[PDB]
């Protein structure tokens, strides 16, 4: 979702949550100091990158010792 | 008769006339000369 | 097993990032006056040759493996 | 004033424009300049609202162009008559349905592609079909090939008057505008007389025809000594016998003493123990109630005469409090709007869809349909497909129309524009009840993971465990289940097997029907098809509600409903128009639809399918393994996925294989759409350059310049291999496992 | 802090690019480089969001007008909260 | 051995391709021939001149990381 | 000598309903734009934060968050139904930038008095490569 | 008429409706402790954590690891007073991220109607600080209390 999802549908979701929470009583009196945005085109990029890596080594290394520790050899 | 025929030789009607013929003739060739994996003729 | 797989993505990460880091050179250290007429600049003079004999290369190998596999199966 | 307005000879048949492509529009006829003309004239083909401002030709085109529809599904209906009627065993199958196998296609002897002509029984070797048309032939009383092939024959000779209706309804004798917008004599015409009418025409075809002959078939009666079905109609003691009221002629219908008629028109309910249908008696009383309701509720909306109802009035009648002005301004939106209309109806087709599978899953109407394992799965996982589908372009059409057709300067509802105006409100209250319905639907699942791998099992939310028992739909089902004691009393048995009691018809060693428990695991699943559901309905409806503008775009309506981004700026607008809404909102309904015929093909497999004893013990498929195992994803990908799968990757050799090479090919395909999906245009262009100056060294370098896919249509590619890989990979998997084993 | 909007000498002098910006970024100024006797400023590049828009309708065979991404503000951000 | 040998040598020469065409194109190319100006990440260059999706030698990377992975795997 | 119109704070507004896309704190802690023009006829316009208003008949005043919501709006009622438009940028502190016309003409059109910012007399495959400007703050663009 | 702008102000981001501005609905939020301007910022921090260290305990003792054990009402009971451990320290990093010590309190001066109003002290290093101490006190005791009340006391209950 971080490589075919794109920018500016998250960060028109963003506004209607930051619409949200400005307008939430209780929820008010807590503000945020930084703007949230959607994530950078780059950034996403890495980001969905580094989470496809994660899984293609974690899967592979799952499988391969589960395989090679059920029966060693 | 001379827009049918300039309509017969756009891309994709040609394509599908070419590609039709040749794939008949790669049907009958491998129908009549079955299970080919060598060229034996020589 | 393990050893092999981890030494095998290590060393294909760290190609990745030599390819890479020869492009920040490019980009960024590469001085074209200073290399004229060098090995270096040649290879942008030619540079469409090489990345036209490497997709040819490329497509090939992707066409007749895919095709003998597919043929097998 | 609703008079036949038609102007003659309006458009000139002629080859003129066969010989230049894209002649609709300006921008494109001006002859190809790069490679993306080519995808831009296969792109603008059928939008009739971009190529003139009018709106007589656009209806005209869309009225010429269902003509065409309706005759290409004409010829695939002969088509498929004429392959049951030649190279099919439908009359072999009559005989022992229980034990032979449909079948309706037969590859011929080349390249060895002979192997897909599996021993389906009945003496014949083909390709064993799943659509279950040789159970509606059998419910509509045909027992021999020579009415297939008039069938057929017929097919094709509507198709060939359809495709000349369309031919002179654009080009001899065009409707004009008014004739398309009397709505109220559309409807009264499409309530009274092709609903009506047809539901009134087919209850006359069952009681005449299917009924003495499915009696007959029933009866233990071989097929062709079964007398003629114009036999039953020339002679009326042969009907008499099986049904005395007919010895009453039509008096009875006439005195209104239609309790005479109670032995052909039955409120029986259940199923056909000799069959596992719905009996057709209560078919027949059905389309004829359904006839007469259609055919009073076609008198409805004002014609020519005074008597009758305005939809402007009626619409205009109905104002309150909290929205205003009401629904005023809605008639003449629909009315002018081509795009509203296709979302309408195809939100409803497509919700009609859903219901028909599920209640052709529920109740079989056809004869030997339930015990057709494969039959009701492709029936069930097909419409299932074509409902999310439909959905899916109601938004992206309503989303046309938002950015197209709507305008408040004229043409203004009050109720669109409130709509408008609180659309955070609704857009963040979506998103907050989707976050809310993945965590506790989701993360449940999770937390039974880590139990189970934790070694903890009773601390997961199991049946032997922390229990979320769905009492509300248990008691549904009990209600349905006593409908017959006190709700219904004119009822024998319950409107289905699928709610409790002793019941259970079961045909030919197979079981048909079973009471369908319910507990935990099918609490999860269904609030998790209610997640993906609302998520799925979120990106629509951000995507229909924010075409116009937001606070990111304020103009994005002047960038058109289809455009790739705005730039770079704003921290990057990309994947902001409505098209991209859809883009994103087709995978989620992807993701909804295929957990839905996962959980039905597990769920049937294990608890509903099975095998009869003659003791009388019931084994079913999988053991009813989805109680314990489908509580954790773990479960659904072993047992379920992995073990389900041997059935697809050990069919090679056998005639099964051209499923696993179809398993093998998609994947191929959904693994390619991760290339359009992942990557971007100005990667490709650049080494289309190098690849252009390859061809230009040696002088074969083409005119039409080479240039890659645009941003939208890398997308759409990306997205409809996406959907042909992961769709064709369940369907040859549930195809290959159904088959055999079911 | 703002995106650099930088013009060149190959104006033509058509004024697409300032039809084209919508935050009013660009102006037409008088010049003697071209028939057209103009030639496109960027006196208020603070309030560029980045959209491209006034590079995408530059008609000449690369563009006189360039957005080079920058330090992003909440008014280059397009952040109406 | 032979045919994944020769699927071995295809991934190589794919990833060697999106890699080099990065490094000689990260200074620029026809569509963005001040593309050096832009350092070696940006997102793109705009939707202008047909569309310019991950244009820069940052993306050619991030690519080139997925034929890695699957030549490794 | 052009000089700027002053913004009249007693200017009425188009009759609006309400709508959630209108001002946040963003108004309150930062600027908000302000657009002003001059409505010959009472008609029906479509607003940039969604929905439609009614603009009355003579001055209008309409106070957006962003100024590409202001420019939007003046676009569309310049090109729809040809109405004069100006518009500020207020503060929490009361001051007001008048923005868009700067001189008092549309920035499309040539208008002397205007000085060039931004401005490089060279092509644009005349920029200095990265490598002769390293280690320094500026730029090859600002060159 | 039903939904009004917000505060007769069609271009702010909001919307007046019965769910929002109703007299019942606005008694209720004005008596809740948090909008209690005039108040000590201590004593409205003490029932706000009276109030969500007792609702705490329950869901930690109902359905923590040790549920079924003699050990449910306890270290279920700690959990939920180290949940209130945690959530005033996030209350304490807001308290130094968002106010400084030598600004006033940046809360609204006005009202609905538009006259002048003592700023609440709530929005204020000391004022959110005093609010945090508060909020973990109640915490605190809340949690005892339910303690208490469930299994030192053994009040009759439901126990869900
Ligand atoms: C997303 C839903 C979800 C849910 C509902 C549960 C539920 C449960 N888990 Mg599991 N779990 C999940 C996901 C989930 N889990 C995930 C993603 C993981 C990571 C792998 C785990 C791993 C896990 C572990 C390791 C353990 C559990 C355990 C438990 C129990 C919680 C114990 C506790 O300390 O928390 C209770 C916390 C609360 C403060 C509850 C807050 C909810 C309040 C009451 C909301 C009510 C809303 C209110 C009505 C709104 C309106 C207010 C009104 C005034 C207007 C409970 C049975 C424990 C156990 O084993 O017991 C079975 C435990 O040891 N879980
Ligand atoms: C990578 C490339 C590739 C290659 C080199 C081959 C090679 C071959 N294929 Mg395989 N195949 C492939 C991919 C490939 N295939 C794929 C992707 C599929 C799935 C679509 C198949 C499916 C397939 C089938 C179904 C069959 C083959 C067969 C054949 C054989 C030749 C057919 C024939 O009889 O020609 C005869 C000669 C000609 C047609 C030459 C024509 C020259 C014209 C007439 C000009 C004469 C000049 C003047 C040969 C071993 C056949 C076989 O029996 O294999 C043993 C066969 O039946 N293939
Ligand atoms: C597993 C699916 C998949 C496949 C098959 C490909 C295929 C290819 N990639 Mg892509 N790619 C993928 C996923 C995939 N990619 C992913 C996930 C990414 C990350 C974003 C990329 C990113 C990427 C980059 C960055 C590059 C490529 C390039 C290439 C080419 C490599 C050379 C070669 O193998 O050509 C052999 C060709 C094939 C395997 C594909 C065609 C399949 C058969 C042969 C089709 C024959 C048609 C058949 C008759 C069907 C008819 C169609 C219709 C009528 C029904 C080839 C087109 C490189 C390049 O462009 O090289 C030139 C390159 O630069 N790819
Ligand atoms: C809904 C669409 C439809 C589809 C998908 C099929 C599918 C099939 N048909 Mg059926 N069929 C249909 C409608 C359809 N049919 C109709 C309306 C009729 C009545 C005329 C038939 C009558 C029919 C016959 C008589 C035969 C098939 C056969 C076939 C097979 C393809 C052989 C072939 O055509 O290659 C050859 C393809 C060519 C391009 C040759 C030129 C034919 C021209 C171009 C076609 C249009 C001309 C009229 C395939 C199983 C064959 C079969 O299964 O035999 C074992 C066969 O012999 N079909
Ligand atoms: C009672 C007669 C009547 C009937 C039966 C229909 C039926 C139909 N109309 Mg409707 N229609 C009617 C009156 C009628 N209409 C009137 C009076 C108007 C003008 C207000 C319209 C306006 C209208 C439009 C604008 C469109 C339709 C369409 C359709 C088709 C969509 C449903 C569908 O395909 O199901 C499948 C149904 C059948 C195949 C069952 C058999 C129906 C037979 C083949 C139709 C013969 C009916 C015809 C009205 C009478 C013959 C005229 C004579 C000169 C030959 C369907 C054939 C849509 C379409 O598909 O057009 C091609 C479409 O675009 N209708
Ligand atoms: C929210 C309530 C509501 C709902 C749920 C529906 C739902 C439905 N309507 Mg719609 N409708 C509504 C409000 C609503 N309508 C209002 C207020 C009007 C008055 C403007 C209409 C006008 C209308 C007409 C005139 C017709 C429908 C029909 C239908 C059904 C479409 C059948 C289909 O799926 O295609 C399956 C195939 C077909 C039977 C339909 C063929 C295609 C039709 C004829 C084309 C629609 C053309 C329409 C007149 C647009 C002309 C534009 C003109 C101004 C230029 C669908 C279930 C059709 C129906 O009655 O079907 C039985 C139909 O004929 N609707
Ligand atoms: C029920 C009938 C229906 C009708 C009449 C329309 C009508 C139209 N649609 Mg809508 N639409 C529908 C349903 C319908 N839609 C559904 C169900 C969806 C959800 C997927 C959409 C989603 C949609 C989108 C996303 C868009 C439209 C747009 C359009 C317009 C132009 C269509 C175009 O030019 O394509 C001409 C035809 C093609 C491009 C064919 C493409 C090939 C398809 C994708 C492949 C199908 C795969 C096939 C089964 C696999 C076989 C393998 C192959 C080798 C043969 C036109 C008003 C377009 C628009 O208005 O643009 C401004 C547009 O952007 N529609
Ligand atoms: C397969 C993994 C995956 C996951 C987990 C998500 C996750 C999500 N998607 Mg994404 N998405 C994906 C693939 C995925 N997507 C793909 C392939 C696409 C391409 C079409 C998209 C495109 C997309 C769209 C277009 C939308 C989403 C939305 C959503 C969100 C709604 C669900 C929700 O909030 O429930 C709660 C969260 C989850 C179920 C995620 C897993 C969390 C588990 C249950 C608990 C983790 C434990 C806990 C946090 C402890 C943390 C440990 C600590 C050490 C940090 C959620 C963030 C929708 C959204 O924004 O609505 C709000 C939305 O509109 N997605
Ligand atoms: C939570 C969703 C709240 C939606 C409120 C919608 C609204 O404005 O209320 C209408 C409906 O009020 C409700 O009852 C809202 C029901 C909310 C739940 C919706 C889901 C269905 C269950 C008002 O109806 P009316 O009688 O004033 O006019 C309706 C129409 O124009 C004909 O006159
Ligand atoms: C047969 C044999 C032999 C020999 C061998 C040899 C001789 C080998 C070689 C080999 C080789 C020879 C290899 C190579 C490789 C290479 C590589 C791997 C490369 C890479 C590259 C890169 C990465 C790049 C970078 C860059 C760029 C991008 C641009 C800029 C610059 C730079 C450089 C940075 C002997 C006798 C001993 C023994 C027996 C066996
Ligand atoms: S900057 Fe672009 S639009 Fe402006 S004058 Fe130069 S070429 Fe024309
Ligand atoms: S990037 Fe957009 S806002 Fe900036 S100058 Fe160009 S058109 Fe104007
Ligand atoms: S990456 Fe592509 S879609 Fe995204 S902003 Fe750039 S040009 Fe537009």
């Amino acid at each position: 979702m971080f490589l075919i999802s794109w920018r500016g549908y998250w960060q028109e979701l963003i506004e209607t949550l930051a619409w949200a929470h400005e307008r939430t009583p209780l929820a008010n009196l807590i503000r945020w100091r930084d703007k949230p945005v959607a994530l950078s085109i780059v950034q996403a990029r890495l980001v969905g990158l580094a989470h496809f890596s994660v899984g293609y080594i974690f899967t592979y290394a799952a499988f391969l010792i589960a395989s090679t520790s059920g029966k060693f050899g | 008769m001379r827009d049918f025929k300039t309509y017969l030789s756009v891309a994709p009607v040609l394509s599908t006339l070419w590609f039709g013929s040749l794939a008949g003739l790669l049907i009958e060739i491998n129908r009549f000369f079955p299970d080919a994996l060598t060229f034996p003729f020589f | 097993a393990a050893l092999y797989t981890h030494h095998q993505y290590i060393a294909g990460f760290i190609m990745t990032g030599a390819f890479a880091h020869g492009a920040i050179f490019f980009i960024r250290d590469y001085n074209p006056e200073q290399n004229e007429d060098n090995v270096l600049a040649r290879m942008l003079d030619h540079k469409e040759a090489i990345i036209s004999h490497l997709s040819w290369a490329s497509l090939f190998l992707g066409f007749h493996t895919l095709g003998l596999y597919v043929h097998n199966d | 004033e609703v008079k036949i307005l038609v102007d003659r000879d309006p458009v000139k048949t002629s080859f003129e424009a066969w010989a230049k492509p894209g002649h609709f529009s300006r921008t494109i006829a001006k002859g190809p300049e790069t490679t993306t003309w080519i995808w831009n004239l296969h792109a603008d083909a059928h939008d009739f609202d971009s190529h003139t401002s009018d709106l007589e030709e656009i209806s005209r085109k869309i009225f010429s162009a269902h003509f065409g529809q309706l005759s290409i599904i004409f010829l695939w209906l002969s088509g498929m008559y004429f392959h049951g009627a030649r190279f099919s065993n439908y009359e072999a199958w009559l005989s022992d349905p229980t034990h032979i196998g449909p079948s309706a296609q037969v590859v011929w002897p080349i390249v060895g592609q002979e192997i897909l002509n599996g021993d389906v029984g009945g003496g014949f070797r083909g390709i064993q079909i799943t659509s279950g048309f040789f159970q509606i032939w059998r419910a509509s009383g045909i027992t021999s090939e020579l009415q297939l092939y008039c069938t057929a024959i017929g097919a094709l000779v509507f198709a060939a008057l359809m495709l000349f209706a369309g031919w002179f309804h654009y080009h001899k004798a065009a409707p004009k505008l008014a004739w398309f917008q009397d709505v109220e004599s559309m409807l009264n015409h499409h309530l009274a007389g092709l609903l009506g009418l047809g539901s009134l025409s087919w209850a006359g075809h069952q009681i005449h025809v299917s009924l003495p002959i499915n009696q007959f078939l029933n009866a233990g009666v071989d097929p062709k000594e079964i007398p003629l079905p114009h036999e039953l109609i020339l002679n009326r003691d042969l009907l008499a016998q099986l049904y005395p009221s007919f010895a009453e002629g039509a008096t009875p219908f006439f005195t209104l003493n239609w309790s005479k008629y109670a032995d052909f028109l039955t409120f029986r309910g259940g199923l056909d123990p000799v069959t596992g249908g719905l009996w057709l008696t209560d078919t027949a009383h059905h389309h004829l109630a359904i006839a007469i309701l259609f055919l009073i509720a076609g008198h409805m909306y004002r014609t020519n005469w005074g008597i009758g109802h305005g939809l402007k009035d009626i619409l205009e009648a109905h104002k309150g409090p909290f929205t205003g002005q009401g629904h005023k301004g809605l008639y003449e939106i629909l009315t002018t709007s081509w795009h509203a209309q296709l979302a309408l109806n195809l939100a409803m087709l497509g919700s009609l869809t859903i219901v028909v599978a599920h209640h052709m899953y529920a109740m079989p109407p056809y004869p030997y349909l339930a015990t057709d394992y494969g039959t009701q799965l492709s029936l069930f996982t097909h419409h299932m497909w074509i409902g999310g589908f439909l959905i899916v372009g109601a938004a992206a059409h309503a989303a046309i129309f938002m950015v197209r057709d709507y305008d408040p300067t004229t043409r203004y509802n009050d109720l669109l524009d409130r709509v408008l105006r609180h659309r955070d409100a609704i857009i963040s209250h979506l998103n907050w009840a989707c976050i809310f319905l993945g965590f506790h639907s989701f993360g449940l699942y999770i937390h039974n993971d880590t139990m189970s791998a934790l070694g903890r099992p009773q601390d997961m939310f199991s049946d032997t465990a922390i229990q979320l028992q769905p009492v509300f739909a248990q008691w549904i089902q009990n209600t349905h289940a006593l409908a017959p004691s006190a709700t219904a009393p004119g009822a024998t048995a319950s409107t289905s097997l699928t709610w409790g009691g002793s019941d259970l018809v079961a045909v030919g060693g197979k079981v048909a029907l079973l009471p369908i428990p319910l507990g935990t695991a099918d609490f999860l699943v269904h609030h998790i098809h209610a997640f993906t559901i609302h998520v799925t309905v979120l990106i629509l409806l951000k995507g229909v509600l924010f075409a116009r503008s937001s606070r990111l775009i304020p103009d994005k309506a002047n960038l058109g409903f289809r455009f790739p981004c705005d730039g770079p700026g704003r921290g990057g607008t990309c994947q902001v128009s409505a098209w991209d809404h859809v883009f994103l909102g087709l995978f989620w309904m992807y993701n909804s639809i295929s957990v839905v015929i996962f959980h039905f093909s597990w769920k049937m497999q294990s608890d509903v399918w099975g095998s009869i004893s003659d003791q009388g013990v019931v084994t079913h498929i999988t053991g009813g393994n989805f109680a314990q195992s489908s509580i954790t994803i773990n479960g659904w990908l072993r047992d379920f996925l992995w073990a389900q799968a041997s059935q697809v990757i050990q069919s090679y050799g056998s005639s099964l294989s051209a499923y696993g090479l179809f398993f093998l090919g998609a994947h191929f395909v959904w693994a390619f759409s991760l290339m359009f999906l992942f990557s971007g245009r100005g990667y490709w262009q650049e080494l289309i350059e190098s690849i252009v100056w390859a061809h230009n060294k040696l002088k074969v370098a083409p005119a039409t310049q080479p240039r890659a896919l645009s941003i939208v249509q890398g997308r759409a590619v990306g997205v409809t291999h996406y959907l042909l890989g992961g769709i064709a990979t369940t369907w040859a998997f549930f195809l290959a496992r159904i088959i055999a084993v079911g | 802090m703002s995106h650099s909007v930088k013009i060149y000498d190959t104006c033509i002098g058509c004024t697409q690019c300032v039809r084209a910006c919508p935050t009013d970024v660009l102006e037409m100024i008088p010049w003697d480089g071209c028939k057209a006797k103009q030639i496109a400023s960027a006196p208020r590049t603070e309030d560029c969001v980045g959209c491209k828009r006034c590079e995408s309708a530059c008609p000449t065979d690369f563009l006189s007008v360039r957005v080079y991404l920058w330090h992003e503000t909440t008014r280059s951000m397009g952040l109406g909260y | 051995d032979f045919l994944v040998h020769h699927a071995i040598a295809l991934g190589l020469h794919t990833t060697t391709l999106i890699l080099v065409k990065g490094a000689l194109d990260a200074r620029g190319s026809k569509l963005m021939p001040d593309k050096k100006d832009f350092g070696y990440s940006f997102p793109c260059d705009g939707p202008g001149r047909g569309g310019t999706c991950d244009i820069s030698a940052w993306d050619a990377f991030y690519l080139a990381v997925f034929w890695m992975l699957n030549t490794i795997g | 000598g052009f000089t700027p119109p002053e913004l009249d704070p007693n200017t009425p507004s188009p009759i609006f309903a309400g709508s959630t896309g209108g001002l946040l704190r963003k108004a309150q802690v930062e600027e908000f734009y302000v657009i002003t023009w001059e409505s010959p006829k009472e008609q029906i316009f479509e607003m940039p934060t969604g929905g439609a208003a009614i603009m009355r008949e003579g001055p209008n005043l309409l106070k957006l968050a962003r100024k590409e919501q202001c420019l939007a709006l003046g676009t569309r009622l310049r090109s729809k139904y040809k109405i004069k438009y100006q518009f500020y940028r207020v503060f929490p502190s009361g001051e007001v930038q008048y923005l868009h016309p700067k001189d008092g003409v549309y920035p499309e059109k040539v208008n002397p008095g205007r000085q060039g910012v931004g401005l490089n007399m060279r092509s644009i495959g005349k920029n200095v490569s990265p490598i002769e400007v390293k280690f320094t703050g500026k730029q090859p663009y600002d060159l | 008429q039903v939904i009004q702008p917000l505060n007769g102000d069609p271009f702010i981001g909001g919307l007046e409706t019965p769910v929002t501005s109703s007299p019942l609905i606005a008694w209720y939020l004005s008596n809740l402790p948090a909008y209690r301007t005039a108040v000590n910022p201590l004593l409205r921090g003490v029932e706000v954590g009276l109030a969500h260290g007792f609702l705490l305990v329950g869901p930690f003792v109902k359905a923590g690891p040790l549920r079924n054990t003699e050990y449910a009402g306890a270290a279920g009971s700690l959990a939920a007073a180290g949940l209130v451990v945690i959530l005033s320290m996030c209350l304490t990093m807001y308290g130094i991220a968002s106010f400084k010590e030598g600004e006033p309190s940046i809360a609204p001066a006005l009202t609905l109607t538009g006259r002048k109003k003592q700023p609440d002290q709530l929005q204020s290093a000391d004022g959110w600080a005093k609010f945090t101490g508060g909020f973990f006190f109640g915490g605190v005791s809340g949690v005892t209390w339910a303690c208490f009340l469930m299994y030192v006391l053994d009040l009759p209950y439901y126990f869900k």
